């Protein structure tokens, strides 16, 4: 997906 | 809300960044120290520093890779950690977590490098910068001696940092400046522009007031900082251009996944 890592970091 | 918004953002900043200006200045003071930072001023000292600070880079054939590639790798690891800290800092800025996830992603995507270059100033002086969590100091001249395009990365940042440091800001000032950089309403692709503009307005409001009481003798400090925000955007656009060139021409300079995400379709 687009920005997989940023999305993950933001949701923790 | 606004009365102590500055203090809160400052607390979030002190809580999320392992390195800040007060810590960096102590290390760079030259005062008596039991563990002074290791200076990297040439190929010989670079290898020595790697042996102690990032041992993996002196073994497994990695020591046979160009110095430039090893340094670039360390730059990437450093940026990844800083982006990670900025993301936690952003989540602590009042209102940021309430934004749609896409807008949160967009603000960080376009704002992290402006914040990174602004914060680099904190660990730099005219001769070089602290690295490896304050344990090393790489010289400006050594970086300039590297082969292109690697030697073209840091100069603009050192130049920006010298003029930025001339403002004599402290961490309380910087924390507000970084929050303002992140909560920017005109980033491309934002959905709730109005909501974000409101956040920025409040941050800028407390920043203006903070500069008045913390820096009484410089009545132009606020507009000076506004210009720095514009200078940073330009600095990032030019940096992205260079990063793309390195990506297409350097075989062993592939970007870390997180950095690739950030630069993908940025400018
Ligand atoms: C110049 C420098 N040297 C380091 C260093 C650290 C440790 C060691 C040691 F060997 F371990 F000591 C040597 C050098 S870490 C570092 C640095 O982070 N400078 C700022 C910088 C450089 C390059 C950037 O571009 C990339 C593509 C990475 C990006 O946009 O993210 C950005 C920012």
């Amino acid at each position: 997906a687009r920005h997989k890592i940023l999305h993950r970091l933001l949701q923790e | 809300d606004l009365k102590s918004l500055a203090k809160r953002i400052y607390e979030a900043y002190l809580k999320n960044f392992n390195m800040n200006k007060v810590k960096a200045r102590v290390i760079l003071s030259g005062k008596a120290s039991n563990n002074p930072p290791f200076v990297i001023h040439d190929m010989e000292t670079l290898c020595m520093a790697e042996k102690t600070l990032v041992a993996k880079l002196v073994a497994n054939g990695i020591q046979n890779k160009e110095a430039e590639v090893r340094i670039f790798h360390c730059c990437q690891c450093t940026s990844v950690e800083t982006v990670t800290e900025l993301t936690e800092f952003a989540k602590a800025i009042p209102g940021f977590a309430n934004l749609d996830l896409n807008d949160q992603v967009t603000l960080l995507k376009y704002g992290v490098y402006e914040a990174i270059f602004a914060m680099l100033s904190s660990v730099m002086n005219k001769d070089g910068m602290l690295v490896a969590y304050g344990n090393g100091f790489i010289t400006r001249e050594f970086l300039k001696s590297l082969r292109k395009p690697f030697c073209d990365i840091m100069e603009p940042k050192f130049d920006f940092a010298m003029k930025f440091n001339a403002l004599e800001l402290d961490d309380s000032d910087i924390s507000l400046f970084v929050a303002a950089i992140i909560c920017c309403g005109d980033r491309p692709g934002l959905l709730n522009v109005g909501h974000i503009e409101k956040m920025q307005e409040g941050i800028v409001h407390v920043l203006r007031l903070h500069l008045q009481s913390n820096h009484p003798d410089d009545i132009f400090l606020f507009p000076k900082l506004l210009q720095k925000m514009a200078d940073l955007r330009q600095l990032v656009t030019e940096h992205a251009q260079l990063v793309q060139i390195i990506k297409k021409t350097e075989s062993d300079a592939a970007l870390h996944p997180l950095l690739q995400e950030i630069y993908r379709d940025m400018y």
